[PDB]
RNA sequence: GCCCUGAAAAUGGAUGGCGCUCAAGCGUGUUACCUAUACUCUACCGUCAGGGUUGAUAUGAUGCCCUGACGAGUAGGCAGG
RNA sequence: AAGCUCGUAUCAGUUUUAUGAGGUAAAGCGAAAACUUUAAAUAUGUAAGAAGUCCUUGUUUGAACGUGGACAUUUGAAUGAAGAGCUUUUAGUGGGCCAUUUUUGGUAAGCAGAACUGGCGAUGCGGGAUGAACCGAACGUAGAGUUAAGGUGCCGGAAUACACGCUCAUCAGACACCACAAAAGGUGUUAG
RNA sequence: GGAAUACUGCCAGCUGGGACUGAGGACUGCGACGUAAGUCAAGGAUGCUGGCAUAAUGGUUAUAUGCCGCCCGUCUUGAAACACGGACCAAGGAGUCUAACGUCUAUGCGAGUGUUUGGGUGUAAAACCCAUACGCGUAAUGAAAGUGAACGUAGGUUGGGGCCUCGCAAGAGGUGCACAAUCGACCGAUCCUGAUGUCUUCGGAUGGAUUUGAGUAAGAGCAUAGCUGUUGGGACCCGAAAG
């Protein structure tokens, strides 16, 4: 989603991208987690 | 834009025979709009009270001009002077016409101003408010 | 060469991602990261708004307006300068006519009969 | 126009109509649009009343706004009605009709004999 | 009440157009023309027949 | 290009039938002819639209007159009976 | 349906003119297809004046955020038309096939996905011997006339018409196709 | 060298045969021919003659002949069929009543409106008359305590139907009802501003920045009836496996 030049839905790619900076840091909580136990 | 009164009133329907001849054979567009206004339903055809009849003389050069009411003229105990001037009307309520009486009016009607003006010269049509109830 | 919100725009490319790719549609988010363009739509019988971001590398600005522009100042001047020396205006576009009769002249085009041989 | 005359080819048959026939075809099925009601020419005070703003005040003058297409050749054109005309009567000419004038059908540009096919279907 | 055709009914006819009494009054339908004598030029006879 | 083989079962059988062979077959050309609720013109019904008329001495004004175009119809809708 | 605000100088399943892009490639000429200028429609896209047009200064010369002042109708392309608009409102509706065109992927062969446009349903009538989808086709009651699609041996209304070629089949063909058996054989015939 | 014919086209060229129709119902128009009186193929058919007068024409009906015509209704709408109902006749037979809200229209009165729980009277379940209350409406907003709608000609602005003025109009000016767009005003709630002063915590000043309300900004409702909508009652009619 980067990538291509228009999408049809604020730009909605740095949304794309922060949601996936959440999805990650949730498998690190939930690593930090599993490291700690 | 219906094209008859629904109304089975023996005098609406004289009236407006009357102003079918008139509006045909005058070409003053008072009769025209009078006409159409005759042929309004009751939540269209709303009351005017003798208030806005004062707050129309108010204006400019209003001062001789007659008032028509094609709707009713109600009353208004919130005013304490009304001028002198004549207004014609379908219905007067009784306190409206024993005011306009006592200052010293005259509730002439639709056909007495029929002959007073054919071609409406020198007249105020008053048109009640109507987005009141939603 | 900057954007403005609501000038009409046009687009282009440097692929199958979603072929538009050719309209012509007014902005209305002058964005660092992105444009974004409204699409007249048609779903049947319906002009819808389509919402669509686009990057400014692949998108230049229509001047379809600038036509209108200098025919303003054609038929304004023109019409000016008529009630400034009066004669007939036809100060309004035309359809190309029809020619009219003319002779055409041989003394050096002599006609050539030619025919699919190709010679 | 041209425009339109290749667009809708398949579905009529133009050509290019001669004083004789324009003539016959306004006398014959000449009808006016007045108010809205294809009042019949019949006259010379009925195409005089409408088309006397551009000087048209005879059926001979509208002939000639026509055939010599004029200024207010807009306005005679739009005065008369559509010609209603009825089928041919030599027939078309063909036993299948819906090819282009050329192939040996009827439908498209048919620059001179239009006369003769109007003429048939007047 | 009834629509009269012209191009027959003489009488519907010269109510329309007055000028076709003087049309058939010099059977102007019929009128000649001089005779022109331009006979035509050698290249033009030559690329026709010539094939 | 026509023509013949170029495979297909099982009650009797279908270029629709009869029949056709310088065709009543195949390609093509010029004519003439036949025929739809289609196209033109006319008369009548109805609806819609645009004009006119509440004047006696005679009417039905929700009427009377003049003009033009249109008419399939299920669920539904409106109107007159 | 009603209300109200116009009879719109307004709109349109349309063309043009402008400028768009996809330029396939016919350019052609480059330095020797070698570019890159470019082109027709191929098919869409937005725009073509009344609030427009400007003339005169307050503002972070620019762009205008403020004024005031001129150009109503040659007032700004072709064509058509009056049914255009906006508020309250109210009944049925939701299932689904065929074809065409644009396009993506397919394999024994069909085909599957899209998008658009017809048709069908609610729809009779002429024709195709018969018929959901094929060819014509604007359904009040009648008269006359002329034709569409299809036809003209007889059934059956209409030339056993006219003209040029071809073919003989021990079950021709009249096919419907711009499909399948279809690649071939043949000492049948015709023209190249 | 000089022709004619063919083909194509034009005539407001002449001339003949056939078919269908004859709507309208004093005059008015456009014309044309004639000096004019007049006449006419010009805003729709008349003139002359015949036969019969009643089953001759027309209507009804049985049949014959030519051509056409798949059996009705329902449910699936595609083998658009299948399937389901149909022996035949008569009578019966299925969107009704009521309560509550709501809509559109009609009528009465109108800042009001509503007589019928009840009383009076009566020719007696009718009609006629009537007091006191009560509902809705004329005031909103707050979670609540509570507070509670004029700086102005109830406001400027932009449109705006009608009317006035000018001129013949076009056009121009004047005023602009309804309603709309916008900026203001007022009331309630929210945030601050915090007094005159106070039994010291009560009192609540000025202004602003917000928002918001079917808010006000010279009222429009109340009642009855008809048509309709939704919900609830057996609820368009018949039909189920039960507790």
């Amino acid at each position: 989603l980067d990538d291509q030049w228009l999408v049809e839905v604020i730009d909605p790619r740095t949304l794309n991208r922060a949601e996936r900076k959440r999805l990650v840091k949730k498998n690190e909580k939930q690593q930090r987690r599993n490291m700690k136990n | 834009h219906r094209t008859a009164p629904k109304s089975d009133n023996v005098y609406l329907k004289l009236l407006v025979k009357l102003y079918t001849f008139l509006a045909r054979r005058t070409d003053a567009p008072f009769n025209k709009v009078v006409l159409k206004a005759l042929f309004l339903s009751k939540i269209n055809r709303p009351p005017v009270s003798v208030s806005r009849i004062a707050r129309a003389l108010k204006q400019e050069g209003a001062a001789n001009k007659t008032v028509v009411v094609v709707g009713t003229v109600t009353d208004d105990a919130r005013i304490f002077e009304f001028p002198k001037t004549t207004v014609a009307a379908l219905r007067f309520t009784a306190g409206a016409r024993a005011k306009i009486v006592k200052a010293g009016g005259e509730c002439i009607t639709l056909d007495q101003l029929a002959v007073r003006a054919p071609k409406g010269q020198n007249t105020l049509i008053l048109r009640g408010p109507r987005n009141s109830r939603e | 060469k900057v954007y403005k919100v609501g000038d009409i725009v046009d687009i282009k490319a440097n692929m199958p991602h979603k072929f538009y790719q050719g309209k012509t549609g007014v902005v209305y988010n002058v964005t660092k990261s992105s444009v974004g363009v409204i699409i007249n739509k048609m779903v049947g019988n319906r002009y819808l708004e389509k919402r669509l971001n686009l990057r400014v590398e692949h998108i230049k600005h229509s001047k379809c307006r600038q036509e209108f522009l200098e025919r303003v100042k054609a038929n304004a001047a023109k019409r000016a300068e008529a009630k400034a020396q009066g004669v007939a205006v036809q100060l309004k576009r035309q359809p190309a006519q029809p020619r009219e009769s003319r002779i055409v002249s041989t003394e050096g085009n002599v006609p050539q009969t030619l025919a699919p041989v190709p010679y | 126009t041209l425009e339109l005359l290749k667009l809708i080819e398949p579905y009529v048959a133009y050509g290019y109509p001669s004083y004789s026939t324009i003539r016959q075809l306004v006398y014959k099925r000449g009808f006016g649009k007045i108010n809205k009601q294809r009042v019949p020419l019949s006259d010379n005070a009925i195409i005089e009343a409408n088309l006397g703003k551009y000087g048209i005040l005879s059926i001979d003058d509208l002939i000639h706004e026509i055939i010599t297409v004029g200024p207010h050749f807009k306005q005679a054109n739009n005065f008369l009605w559509p010609f209603k005309l009825s089928n041919p009567s030599g027939g078309w000419g063909v036993p299948r009709k819906f090819k282009h004038f050329i192939q040996g059908g009827s439908f498209g540009n048919r620059e001179e004999f239009i006369n003769k096919l109007v003429k048939s279907m007047n | 009440v009834l629509k009269k055709n012209p191009l027959k009914n003489k009488q519907v006819l010269l109510r329309l157009n007055p000028y076709a009494k003087v049309f058939a009054a010099e059977k102007l339908g019929s009128k000649k023309a001089e005779k022109t004598g331009t006979k035509p030029a050698a290249v033009f006879t030559e690329t026709l027949k010539h094939d």
